[PDB]
């Protein structure tokens, strides 16, 4: 239902997966199936570690380092 | 200059963060204060909110005295003369960023 | 660098009395602490160099290092004189001896001189006080010799314990060519010589 | 009398654009209107930016501790810089590079974020869309 | 953070064609090999050789390499050419490189117009990047750009890791 | 080409226009607000305007 927005996450999960193009993350996108149980390119420029994040309705936050993923507590997940 | 800061943001009541450091915080000896009022580079990061989920714009600022407000967000880092040119690039945000948010 | 300067003897009994008539009236007193290898280039031809400052001079400022601490030999400051002799016909005025006042950065310090071969000669330390006057500075000596080869503990060994304090006006100017620091330098430490002879008598040495 | 005389002399020497008035040589950078003095006794002149100056007093100043070259078209240097530096800031969003190898003119090229080549010039500031190569066919607004 | 500096035999146009070239610019980048050869033999190679190059790193440290070839310690003197000049050293035909680094984004190109004491040798280029990457992760796509500009009669020579490194790799090139 | 009087063809946002806009065949008529009835209505002022 709620799990498309999650999806993005996915789709952030997705541009990990970009960023291999550029294992535990399969983990992190479990993570993200845990959330289902409840323009950027300037960031990546900012990656050219540096941050990011989701919204609408959770604050997902998809910090560059790999990156961050941490969901909104802090919820520091990578 | 930071009052000024203050005073423009309590004009629409965003949140934003003063956040000092100083020098003169610190003295392990009377000598230390000697050291504490150099000119040197003072950080002021500044917190503008009012987005939520969203980080916010972290802001680097160090005034120094001479020989000065450059934020970044998740685009850009940029210096500005005036603090004033802080204020309308906020309000580029204001509307632009409010809009670019919109199609997101 | 074309260094100025005078010498004369200090007897340590009157020492610290004329410290009270110069670090009350002058900067510091700093304490010196600075281990020397005046390394000697055994060369061949001849003619030589062969004149004491021809010899290499590698110059570790230690004077903020432990007595006995181990990382010093290569990781605490060095330097190093050649220099050149003061001048000929510089009878009592003080002799100009011109400077190369090398600086280093690297866990490898002596070992250049040796990838120049010279062999290792006499060493010592400058340990005596010295007094600013802008550029130009008083360098009153003590060099005791150390206690071992590449040892910087102490008690070292002067040539007497009653060791001469051998006072030590200086400048140093960065090219000679001009007459300014000249004659300007000279009489700023000749009225340092005045400032002296209210308790002692410099001279000029041969070098 | 002299001071007066020195504050026509650069101000006859100056561009008819800036005014330079007695009321304390206010010197006008556009956006900023600044002073410009001659320091009594010693010299280093008491030219003032309207709060804190940088380095541009500093350079003019100690420009006149080097004493040779005149300033005047000096000041004209001081005024197309610090007008760089206000566009700059202008350049920040609507990342207009003004990049200013395709011609070293005191006109100065404007340019463009990220961008056969289609250029891009303003003066007065006068809106002369001069798009050129060579020269393209342009078009041409004096609006603001 | 790799070093990839690479030498051409199709140069002038590094003058020509990165002005040319719609995007930003910088600074200089110029640098200078100086070989050595002491007066008398004896110190001929190895740790006590004839062979030495101060190394001009202008852009940075303003610190020499004061370096017999694989002999390291470093110095800004100059100085330490008179000390070495106690009736000795001389030199041979060191090829300098200068240039040209200039701003452009993610990466950044350094450029230098490359001289031998016969005046010219070849133009050499380098192109900083984000180092969090491994080696050719994006290294060939920066190569693109080595491409955009298009780059032509490069020389195969390829130094490899800031730029400090850049230090020991000019003997990459030097020992050629 | 043009061909015709029709015009816009238009893009965002407000400007005082003189470089200009909203042009019919190759010259600009700065009419934004057109009608699509009235663009060639304002090409015909336009028209009107062209004796100079």
């Amino acid at each position: 239902m709620s799990l498309e927005e999650q999806r993005t996450r996915d789709e952030l999960k997705h541009k990990l997966l970009d960023l291999n193009q550029l294992t535990i993350c399969p983990s992190l996108l479990k993570l993200l199936h845990p959330e289902t149980g409840t323009v950027n390119s300037f960031y990546t420029h900012l990656k050219s570690s540096n941050d990011t994040e989701n919204n609408e309705t959770k604050s997902i936050n998809g910090k560059s380092a790999k990156e961050p993923h941490h969901s909104e507590h802090d919820n520091d997940n990578f | 200059e930071s009052l000024e800061f203050q005073r423009w943001l309590k004009q629409r009541d965003i949140s934003f963060k003063f956040m000092p450091n100083y020098p003169w915080e610190k003295a392990k000896d009377f000598l230390e204060l000697e050291n504490s009022l150099s000119i040197n580079r003072l950080s002021i990061s500044w917190r503008i909110m009012v987005s939520n989920f969203e980080p916010a714009i972290f802001i680097q600022h160090t005034p120094t005295l001479h020989g000065v407000w450059r934020c970044k967000d998740q685009y850009s880092s940029n210096q500005f003369s005036s603090l004033k040119n802080v204020c309308q690039y906020i309000e580029h945000h204001i509307n632009s960023l409010s809009r670019r948010s919109k199609k997101t | 660098m074309q260094e100025l300067y005078l010498l004369g003897v200090v007897p340590s009994r009157r020492f610290e009395a004329v410290v009270n008539s110069l670090s009350k009236t002058l900067d510091g007193p700093k304490t010196i602490l600075e281990f020397w290898v005046v390394y000697r280039p055994k060369d061949v031809p001849p003619n030589l160099p062969r004149q004491p400052d021809s010899w290499l001079r590698l110059c570790s400022n230690i004077e903020s290092h432990d007595e006995t601490d181990t990382e010093w030999s290569k990781n605490t400051q060095w330097s190093m004189y050649l220099e050149g002799n003061s001048e000929p016909k510089r009878e009592d005025k003080c002799g100009i001896r011109p400077v190369n006042r090398a600086k280093l950065t690297n866990g490898s310090v002596t070992e250049f001189v040796e990838k120049m071969g010279y062999e290792f000669s006499h060493e010592y330390i400058i340990q005596g006080l010295e007094y600013f006057f802008f550029d130009t500075t008083v360098r009153i000596y003590q060099t005791l010799i150390p206690s071992q080869q590449r040892s910087i503990k102490p008690p070292f060994h002067p040539m007497n314990e009653e060791q001469p304090w051998i006072l030590h006006v200086y400048t140093h100017v960065a090219d000679a060519s001009n007459q300014v620091a000249m004659a300007k330098a000279e009489a700023n430490l000749t009225k340092v010589k005045t400032l002296l002879s209210a308790f002692c008598d410099l001279k000029n040495v041969r070098l | 009398k002299h001071a007066q005389l020195i504050l026509e002399q650069i101000r006859k020497e100056l561009h008819p654009n800036i005014f330079s008035e007695h009321v304390g040589g206010g010197l006008k950078i556009h956006v900023f209107d600044n002073e410009i003095i001659v320091k009594v006794n010693s010299v280093t002149g008491r030219l003032v930016l309207s709060l804190s100056p940088p380095r541009h007093l500093r350079a003019a100043e100690k420009n006149i501790a080097l004493n040779t070259q005149p300033p005047a078209q000096i000041l004209n240097r001081l005024y197309f810089f610090c007008i760089q530096t206000q566009l700059l800031e202008v350049a920040q969003c609507a990342e207009l590079h003004a990049v200013q190898g395709y011609y070293s003119f005191p006109y100065l090229t404007f340019s463009k974020g990220k961008w056969w080549v289609l250029a891009y010039n303003v003066e007065s500031n006068s809106w002369s869309v001069r798009l050129l190569n060579a020269a393209g066919q342009t078009l041409y607004t004096q609006d603001v | 953070p790799v070093h990839g500096v690479i030498y051409y035999s199709s140069p002038s146009m590094a003058t020509f064609l990165s002005p040319a070239q719609d995007n930003l610019v910088r600074t200089y980048f110029a640098q200078h090999l100086k070989k050595w050869v002491v007066q008398y033999k004896l110190y001929r190679n190895a740790v006590t050789p004839k062979t030495l190059e101060f190394l001009k790193q202008n852009i940075n440290p303003s610190m020499l390499a004061c370096v017999d070839e694989a002999t390291m310690i470093d110095a800004e003197p100059e100085l330490e050419d008179i000390i070495v000049r106690t009736k000795l050293w001389n030199f041979r035909q060191s090829f300098t490189i200068e240039g040209s680094i200039y701003e452009v984004g993610s990466f950044k190109v350094a450029i230098a117009n490359v001289l031998q004491k016969s005046v010219w040798k070849g133009i050499l280029f380098h192109v900083t990047y984000d180092g969090t990457e491994s080696v050719d992760l994006a290294r060939p796509i920066i190569q693109e750009f080595f491409l955009k500009c298009f780059l032509q009669n490069n020389k195969s020579v390829t130094p490899v890791y800031l730029d400090s490194k850049l230090l020991l790799q000019l003997f990459k090139q030097r020992i050629d | 080409a043009a061909p015709e009087m029709h015009l816009i063809k238009m893009n965002k946002t407000a400007d005082l226009t003189a470089i200009l806009k909203r042009i019919l065949a190759i010259s600009r008529k700065k009419x934004x607000x057109x009608x699509x009835x009235x663009x060639x209505x304002x090409x015909x002022x336009x028209x009107x305007x062209x004796x100079x």
